[PDB]
DNA sequence: GCTCTGCTCCTTCTCCTTCCTCTCGAT
DNA sequence: GGAGAAGGAGCAGAGC
RNA sequence: AUCGAGAGG
């Protein structure tokens, strides 16, 4: 949401897999 | 399926325990906290505050005996207990 | 017991009654007064004037009720007969088998007087699709389904079975099992793959339904 | 009628194990 | 110690 | 390193 701290910059480009612990701190 | 989820709408003590544990871990790994740290430094206590405010960004995949599953979000689940 | 010692006849009478109850429970048109036949009436109707239970006369035909048919469309007619000869030999077994073949009965029940030889036992399942069930008069003296420890067993239809397995995401092998040789399974005449709904009274809830599949 | 072809009805055999902890004193 | 598994043995029936 | 013995709970 407006809480930018909840959004991962890498995730924006598909660099983070939200359902994988391999990505880590999602 | 999205609808017709037959499992409870309440969060179980096992789900709660792991949610707090995994979130507290992230917090201890210096992950961003989504609630105000009102003098809170203990990852677990911090996580419990987020739980109370339903700010914990997680989804519980409930596996059913036959291999199928129902996805429930933390916000959807009723944190009674 | 002796003809004088009618106890033997009354044991036969009991068995007769329990057969009527069994056949009734199987879904065949048996009336309540048909089941509730008095000993003296049993004697009057079946027992020879010399005090000799005319066992041959105890045979009868049963016909599935309309309701039973609507639930089990393929349910055919039933022939019930008691063996006149103490020890069942193939010469009498075949005779019984022939009767079914000639009359085209879907199933038949053959009751042992005392015992049966293997020469007959091997014949009992030799006429598919017809099924022959057998019981011993001694075993039939008391209907075990009235015992306090025995709960109501309901034979489910193939549609009810299908819906059950679908509903609980079950495979046939994941149901609780009952052996086809189980007294009750024999009473119901369960065939491998049939599922029985069992309704029990409990202490944690009023009653509890449980399903069990015939092996 | 009499051995025969099956049994099923017995007797006569092989197999296994709270937890956990401490020390010494031998090879 | 009390199973269970493998084996010898002793009779109802049954075909020639 | 095994092996037995003595104990404790």
């Amino acid at each position: 949401p407006e809480q930018k701290i909840t959004e991962i910059e890498d995730g924006q480009d598909g660099g983070v897999t939200p359902y994988s612990n391999e990505s880590g701190l999602v | 399926p999205k609808d017709q989820r037959a499992t409870t709408p309440y969060m179980t003590k096992y789900e709660r325990a792991r949610i707090l544990g995994t979130r507290a871990l992230q917090i201890s790994m210096n992950a961003p906290v989504f609630v105000d740290l009102e003098g809170e430094t203990d990852p677990l206590r911090i996580a419990m505050k987020e739980l109370a405010e339903k700010k914990i960004p997680l989804v519980i995949r409930r596996y059913l005996p036959d291999g199928s599953f129902e996805d429930w979000s933390v916000e959807e689940l009723i944190v009674d207990l | 017991m002796d003809q004088e010692n009618e106890r033997n006849i009354s044991r036969l009478w009991r068995a007769f009654r329990t057969v009527k109850e069994m056949v009734k429970d199987r879904g065949y048109f048996i009336t309540q007064e048909e089941v509730e036949l008095p000993l003296e009436d049993f004697k009057a109707k079946y027992c020879d004037s010399m005090g000799r239970p005319q066992r041959k006369m105890m045979s009868f035909q049963a016909n599935p009720t309309e309701e039973s048919i609507s639930k089990f469309p393929d349910m055919g007619s039933l022939w019930v007969e008691f063996c006149d000869e103490p020890s069942v030999g193939v010469k009498t077994m075949k005779t019984f088998v022939i009767h079914i073949q000639e009359k085209n009965f879907q199933t038949g029940i053959f009751v042992y007087q005392n015992n049966i030889t293997p020469s007959a036992m091997k014949l009992v399942p030799s006429i598919p699709p017809a099924t022959i069930e057998t019981f011993n008069e001694a075993a039939l003296v008391v209907n075990i389904t009235h015992h306090e420890l025995v709960p109501k067993h309901i034979r489910l239809s193939s549609d009810e079975k299908r819906e059950l397995l679908k509903r609980y995401r079950l495979k046939e092998s994941q149901l609780p099992r009952i052996q086809r040789a189980d007294p009750v399974a024999l009473y119901l005449g369960l065939k491998r793959g049939e599922v029985v709904k069992i309704i029990r009274k409990s202490e944690t809830s009023g009653r509890y339904a449980s399903y069990r599949i015939c092996m």
